């Protein structure tokens, strides 16, 4: 009764690291090696600030051979985490296109996402943070770096997706 | 091709096609899953049965 249900979806390139961030917060380990998600969903029950959440996420397929039933995916879930990696400057120009599809689908200029930069823990960053900075600052949403690996700033990009949900 | 499962607190996943243990082996661990403490599923099939035998059909997975 006193807790909310918050139905997350992740999307974003092929090789950026959904799973990886994912299956970080979900079990505290980084899968070091690469199995490409078909379509997964995890649940899990956290205490952010001072109300119990149950968050139900999906994990969708980068690949376009299998998000062809991307409006599926994108038509049920109530928040979006849009992946780039920070050395993967092609997933960074395609979360203009995802961001479309999600404002398409949903039918608003405004709706709950963070943009996440992630493979932090990487050097020689093709993207810089000020140009995710200014497209977050574009759409209107947040930007946090994150690392799989590291579990850099991973608790806060999601909690602060609830937020940017909790707080529409 | 693809056929989609359940899993428990209301998750589920899907995998494509052999052994259905070797088939759904690597996303039962990613999910939190040990192969020997559960079986498919409302009526059980074997572990060794073969994966692309119940193509198009969804299945389900309890411990
Ligand atoms: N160094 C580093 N490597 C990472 C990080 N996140 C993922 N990787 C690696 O980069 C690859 C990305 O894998 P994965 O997590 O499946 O990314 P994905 O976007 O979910 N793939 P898909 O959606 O197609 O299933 C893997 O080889 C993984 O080990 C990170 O934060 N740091
Ligand atoms: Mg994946």
């Amino acid at each position: 009764d006193p807790m909310t249900e918050y139905k997350l979806v992740v999307v974003g390139a092929v090789g950026v690291g959904k799973s990886a961030l994912t299956i970080q917060l979900i079990q505290n380990h980084f899968v070091d090696e690469y199995d490409p998600t078909i379509e997964d969903s995890y649940r899990k029950q956290v205490v952010i600030d001072g109300e119990t959440c149950l968050l139900d996420i999906l994990d969708t397929a980068g690949q376009e051979e299998y998000s062809a039933m991307r409006d599926q995916y994108m038509r049920t879930g109530e928040g979006f985490l849009c992946v780039f990696a920070i050395n993967n400057t092609k997933s960074f120009e395609d979360i203009h296109q995802y961001r479309e599809q999600i404002k398409r689908v949903k039918d608003s200029d405004d709706v709950p996402m963070v943009l996440v930069g992630n493979k932090c823990d990487l050097a020689a960053r093709t993207v810089e943070s000020r140009q995710a900075q200014d497209l977050a600052r574009s759409y209107g949403i947040p930007y946090i770096e994150t690392s799989a690996k590291t579990r850099q700033g991973v608790e806060d990009a999601f909690y602060t997706l609830v937020r940017e949900i909790r707080q529409h | 091709n693809t056929i989609r499962v359940l899993l428990p607190n209301q998750e589920w996943t899907v995998v494509k096609v052999m052994s259905l243990h070797d088939s759904l082996m690597k996303a039962l661990k990613r999910h939190g899953l040990q192969p020997e403490s559960s079986a498919v599923f409302k009526a059980r099939l074997d572990w060794n049965t073969d994966a692309a035998s119940l193509i198009g059909e969804e299945l389900q997975v309890d411990f």
